[PDB]
């Protein structure tokens, strides 16, 4: 893609724009649905906000490509384990609720 | 003639092999609220991430479910206070980085970039971080 | 005359022909009541009557050359048009452009900085450049005025190196003011490129290191907004086509 | 004698030595002739005081108002008081709509009329049919930062051809052989190294010497040096004595005020509120030749005029002007009235005074910007060597300048150096060898300055000669005040001998640099303040208050019918040609005619001496 940074800008809003939005969803409206969308946007929109971490403060060749496996290995194992979370446990909107109860 | 990449690195190569001195930066340079809010933005978003990541970590590593922990810690029955405290501890970064979220997807769209302007979002972003803190660890 | 009102001014230092010398931070005591009102009155008064050897780059005195950008009291400015602060009780600290490497004293290797400008290619050009001289190129008052705030700038580096990702990424972020240059030349009706002039922007560092910081644009001498000029390019990329 | 410095040697085409907006043109120009060329500057090409310029540059492109390029050449030739050679006028003229056109196309930002053309003003000087007509509106501009854009868009332009630079790279002196130039030696700023450029042809484009004075609106960089290397080549230098004195300078930093702004309808005002140049020059006022306008404004202030607290400057006053207007066509002077006058110009005038500004004499060339030297009576070109912009004595201004003229020049004859070169010389021709220790001397002086230990320091050498220059050399002048000066400056420099330095480096030593700049001044000034003295006559801005009369080889205040013309030698409508024995300072003057022959008589009348009123 010619436009590959360009297009990655916008995702990046898009994604943190979505996740905005799903804040009062899951106030007005918790449930899987919802525990599943932000599990999804809460990966995808800390991967690449991480990333644009490594970018800025990580030189070299090699430790650039290590920290970013490193990050790309804490991503997928984070979507996991909330998935996880919402398949096994409560959920994250149920979580969130329970929490504010102690 | 020599053409901008080969300026740029016999710039490289000149300098990193002198004995010439990196001027001072961060540790002379002058802050303001702007840049403050900035780099707080950076750190809060890491801070969530990172905080999103230990939470399913304990999901897949933890012996017991979320029930039990909740339980757990009511059964100490602790001060309202702190309860309070944690709460508002809780929220404070998720708080400030989405309203300073905010104000960055509004400068995405090219608007508020007077520096006064720059100012008044900023100032307006602490008190509604600060409301919508108390508001919530209130709940 | 007779009644003195003598600054402090501690001044950054290092001499490159002075094998092994450190740089260091010195002190120089100016009575205001027998200086000009700036700090570059200063720095010209101390070098012709203190310490000659006292080197630094600056010409016009009126801050339209840009030369004598450094950092005075925690932030970048031209000493030309920067007040001498009154309040004697404050040294006024003095140092070279942030993050660069000093070829001497307050004198920093800007080289990098006018490489990165020549790679924008700041000046006109037209697909068919064959009619080059024969006549002037019409533009209307509301295209010429798109210009304003952009074609100002006087290349003093008091943005790039205000700005944190320059810091971090000098040798690859493009940095403040040459984005603006390359928003005011994209932006110039008569300037026939602005598609290859946003493509060369389609990598992660050129342009998108910049997360809106906005010292660019707090420390400028001229009043500028390269980062507003910056969002507007960020705008541009995300929306042309082929 | 021992290389205690380390020599780099250059081999080129052609050397262009400044980055202005003069050298700049040369440089590239010579690149696209296909000549490969070295452009050696002291300061990065934007920092050039042409960065500083204001107001416009002139052409006669008819974007206001029927316009005539001959119009303009006629403004230029009286405007000089024939003190100019008209066929390096016609040139500069005819070609000033081709040069702006081609400033434009390159990308300069010019104000726009509402036809989408470049928008032009009144400026001082100028009329429409050959002074008959009423003002003339040809001043092209950049709101009030005409000089700015004019030197960013040439550097800009200048990246695309293969120009070798060599920034903050000082030149020394010029590489003289049998009267040929064969190039420079040159300080690397950077480095400490010393280095020789070879060159088949060399430019000149070195900038003015306003810093000679103790006020001026030039930058701390203008110190005619390139001026004083061609003086110590043993070459003439030309109306040295022709100093421009801007009228409105602002009280205090000395800061130019643009002439725009008189162009846009500012005006003068004194203490008592009187716009006293109606009385002065009825018809063009405020628009008057810059000559005029600064005697006047000098002699509203020693009789007793003069506002502020000392009553010692005028009042430029713009308040009555819509405020629109100021921030579209004064915004640069709009900003620096505040900074440095603390004046908000929609409410209160701008304190001001003439102030040094412009050197109308310099290295003489002819129009084709080539130097001469002048032997028995005859014009004889350097081979080898051009000058063009403020360094030059083309001379296009004689006795005084028109404003919006010089950037014009610089463009104009710039680009003239690489068309001359073009059709003389074909690039790739052998490069001239050069004695192995030419430029021993320049190194030697320079060692000499670096370790220098007397007891005048440079700074102090500097102000002296500031100071008299500016009470001796000043917009009045007679002969008993001009002789003090004289002998002050001599004595100024025969002190040179006990100059002290401090910085004993070699990389970035400004300590030495500014005393080379100290040397270069003081030939300079030596020049102009003797060239003063020596002329009894008053000509532009030569106000001799002893010889208050302009003197030609006529009378040209009645017919010229039964007139016996004077002699070379009894009249004063003559180039001055200035020399100094670099050793003792010692000034020689010798003088050659003023060319009145156009480059075509049937196209553009040569203009004939008259009296000259505004
Ligand atoms: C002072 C001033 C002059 C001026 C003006 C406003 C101010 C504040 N506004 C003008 C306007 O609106 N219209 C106009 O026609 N003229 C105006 N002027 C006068 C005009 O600007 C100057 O005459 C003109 O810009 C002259 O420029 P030139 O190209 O001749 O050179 P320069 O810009 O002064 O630059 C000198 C260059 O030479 C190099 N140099 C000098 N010494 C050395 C040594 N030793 N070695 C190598 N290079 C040298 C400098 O680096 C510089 O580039
Ligand atoms: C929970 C959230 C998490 C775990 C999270 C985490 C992240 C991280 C790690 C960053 C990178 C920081 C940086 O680039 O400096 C980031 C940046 C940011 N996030 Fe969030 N954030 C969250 C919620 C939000 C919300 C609800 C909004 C709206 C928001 C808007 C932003 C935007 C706009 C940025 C880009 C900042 C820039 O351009 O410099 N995020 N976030
Ligand atoms: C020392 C590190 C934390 C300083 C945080 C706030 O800092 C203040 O912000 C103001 C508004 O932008 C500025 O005008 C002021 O100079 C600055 O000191
Ligand atoms: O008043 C000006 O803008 C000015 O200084 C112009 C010339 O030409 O010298
Ligand atoms: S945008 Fe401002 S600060 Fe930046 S280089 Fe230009 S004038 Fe200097
Ligand atoms: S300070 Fe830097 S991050 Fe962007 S807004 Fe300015 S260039
Ligand atoms: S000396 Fe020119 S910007 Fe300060």
């Amino acid at each position: 893609s010619s436009k590959a940074a360009s297009l990655h800008w916008t995702s990046e809003r898009a994604v943190s724009a979505l996740l905005l939005g799903l804040l009062p969803a899951a106030y007005l409206y918790p449930g899987p649905a919802v525990d599943y969308s932000l599990a999804a946007a809460l990966t995808l929109h800390g991967h690449w906000g991480l990333g644009q971490v490594i970018t800025d403060y990580v030189h070299g060749d090699t430790p650039i490509k290590v920290a970013n496996t490193g990050l790309y290995v804490l991503s997928a194992i984070t979507f996991t384990g909330l998935c996880y979370f919402n398949y096994y446990d409560v959920g994250i909107c149920k979580a969130v609720a329970m929490l504010w109860s102690i | 003639a020599t053409t901008a990449k080969e300026e740029m690195a016999r710039f490289w190569e000149k300098n990193t092999k002198s004995s010439r001195p990196l001027s001072p930066h961060i540790s002379i340079y002058k802050w303001s609220l702007p840049m403050a809010m900035s780099i707080t933005h950076r750190g809060t978003g890491v801070a969530l991430s990172l905080g999103v990541s230990l939470f399913s970590l304990a999901a897949l590593l933890l012996p017991e479910q979320f029930p039990h922990y909740v339980a757990v810690v009511k059964s100490l029955s602790l001060s309202p206070a702190l309860i309070y405290s944690a709460k508002f501890a809780l929220v404070f970064p998720l708080s400030y980085h989405t309203w300073n979220g905010i104000r960055h997807l509004v400068w995405d769209m090219g608007k508020g970039f007077k520096l006064s302007q720059v100012e008044q979002s900023g100032v307006v972003v602490l008190i509604l971080t600060l409301l919508s803190s108390a508001g919530i660890a209130a709940i | 005359a007779a009644t003195s009102r003598i600054k402090k001014f501690s001044i950054y230092r290092w001499d490159p022909d002075k094998p092994g010398d450190k740089p260091r931070m010195q002190t120089y005591e100016v009575d205001l009541n027998k200086c000009g009102p700036m700090v570059l009155d200063a720095l010209i008064k101390i070098k012709n009557e203190l310490d000659s050897t006292l080197t630094f780059r600056r010409s016009c005195r009126e801050g339209i050359c840009g030369s004598c950008a450094m950092n005075i009291a925690g932030g970048n400015t031209l000493a030309c048009t920067k007040k001498i602060d009154p309040d004697l009780s404050k040294t006024t600290k003095i140092y070279p452009l942030p993050h660069m490497y000093v070829v001497k004293d307050l004198v920093p290797d800007l080289s990098n900085f006018y490489a990165q400008y020549k790679s924008i290619e700041p000046y006109l050009k037209k697909k068919d450049e064959s009619k080059q001289g024969k006549e002037q190129y019409l533009q209307s008052i509301e295209d010429r005025q798109k210009l304003d705030g952009l074609y100002e700038c006087i290349l003093c580096a008091c943005c790039s190196t205000s700005c944190p990702s320059y810091w971090w990424n000098g040798d690859k972020y493009l940095g403040p003011a040459v984005l603006m240059q390359a928003y005011r030349w994209m932006i110039d009706s008569r300037d026939d490129y602005t598609e290859e002039r946003l493509a060369q922007l389609q990598d992660p560092f050129s342009l998108y290191r910049c997360h809106t910081i906005m010292n660019c644009t707090r420390t400028c001498p001229k009043g500028l907004n390269p980062g507003k000029a910056i969002a507007e390019i960020k705008k541009m990329m995300a929306t042309y086509k082929e | 004698i021992s290389t205690q410095y380390p020599v780099v040697d250059h081999e080129f085409d052609a050397v262009v030595v400044g980055a202005g907006g003069a050298g700049l043109r040369a440089a590239f120009g010579l690149s696209e002739a296909g000549f490969n060329t070295a452009c050696v500057t002291k300061l990065f090409p934007t920092r050039s005081h042409t960065v500083a310029a204001q107001g416009g540059i002139n052409a006669a492109l008819g974007n206001m108002e029927d316009d005539n390029w001959r119009w303009h050449f006629y403004d230029t030739v009286k405007g000089s008081d024939w003190l100019g050679d008209q066929d390096a006028i016609h040139y500069m003229t005819e070609q000033a709509p081709a040069a702006v056109i081609e400033l434009e196309n390159y990308g300069m930002p010019f104000s726009r009329t509402e036809e989408g053309k470049i928008y032009q003003r009144a400026f001082g000087g100028q009329s429409l049919q050959f002074g008959k007509g009423g003002q003339a509106h040809r001043c092209c501009c950049v709101a009030d930062r005409t000089g700015h854009s004019l030197l960013h868009t040439l550097y800009g332009r200048s990246l695309r051809y293969d120009t070798s630079y060599f920034v903050e790279y000082f030149a020394l002196d010029l590489l003289m052989e049998n009267g040929e130039c064969r190039g420079v030696i040159a300080l690397c700023i950077e480095d400490g190294t010393i280095h020789r450029f070879r060159a088949k042809n060399t430019v000149i484009a070195t900038g003015g010497y306003g810093r000679t004075y103790f006020s001026c609106t030039s930058a701390h960089t203008s110190t005619g040096d390139g001026t004083a290397m061609v003086t110590r080549a043993g070459l003439p230098c030309q109306d040295l004595e022709f100093v421009q004195f801007h009228p409105t300078g602002i009280y205090g930093a000395g800061c130019l005020i643009t002439e725009g702004c008189r162009g846009e309808g500012g005006i003068l005002i004194n203490s008592q509120g009187e716009r006293f140049m109606e009385r002065y020059a009825p018809v063009a006022k405020d628009l008057a030749s810059r000559d005029v306008v600064s005697r006047s404004m000098t002699i509203e202030i020693r009789e007793g005029r003069g506002c502020g607290p000392e009553k010692d400057h005028v009042y430029l006053q713009l308040h009555h002007l819509p405020p629109q207007q100021l921030a579209t066509r004064l915004p640069g002077i709009s900003e620096t009235a505040m900074i440095f006058a603390g004046v908000d110009v929609t409410k209160e005038p701008i304190p001001v005074l003439p102030t040094v500004h412009y050197n109308m004499g310099g290295i003489p060339t002819n129009y084709k910007g080539q130097v001469i030297t002048h032997v028995n009576g005859e014009d004889k070109v350097v081979p080898g060597l051009y000058a063009c912009g403020e360094a030059a004595s083309a001379s296009v201004h004689g006795a005084n300048r028109l404003g919006a003229n010089s950037l014009l020049d610089l463009v104009v004859f710039g680009r003239a150096c690489a068309l001359t070169i073009a059709e003389t010389c074909k690039p790739g021709e052998p490069v001239p060898s050069i004695k192995p220790n030419a430029g021993e001397e320049s190194v030697a002086n320079l060692d000499k300055l670096r370790f220098a230990d007397g007891t005048i320091r440079t700074s102090e050498a500097r102000l002296n000669m500031q100071k008299t220059m500016q009470s001796h050399a000043a917009v009045f002048r007679t002969g008993s005040i001009l002789q003090e000066g004289c002998e002050k400056l001599s004595q100024i420099y025969r002190d040179l001998a006990h100059l002290k330095t401090f910085d004993r480096g070699i990389v970035w030593n400004t300590d030495l640099v500014e005393t080379l700049e100290l040397q270069n001044l003081m030939l300079c000034a030596l020049q102009t303040i003797y060239g003063a003295e020596a002329r009894k006559e008053s000509r532009g801005a030569h106000a001799r208050e002893d010889y208050k009369l302009r003197i030609d080889e006529f009378d040209y205040s009645k017919p010229l019918q039964g007139q016996q013309k004077r002699p070379f030698e009894e009249h004063w409508r003559k180039h001055t040609l200035s020399y100094v024995d670099v050793k003792s300072g010692k000034v020689t003057l010798k003088y050659r005619p003023v060319i009145d022959r156009t480059l075509n008589e049937e196209d553009c009348s040569s203009v004939p001496p008259a009296i000259r009123s505004y």
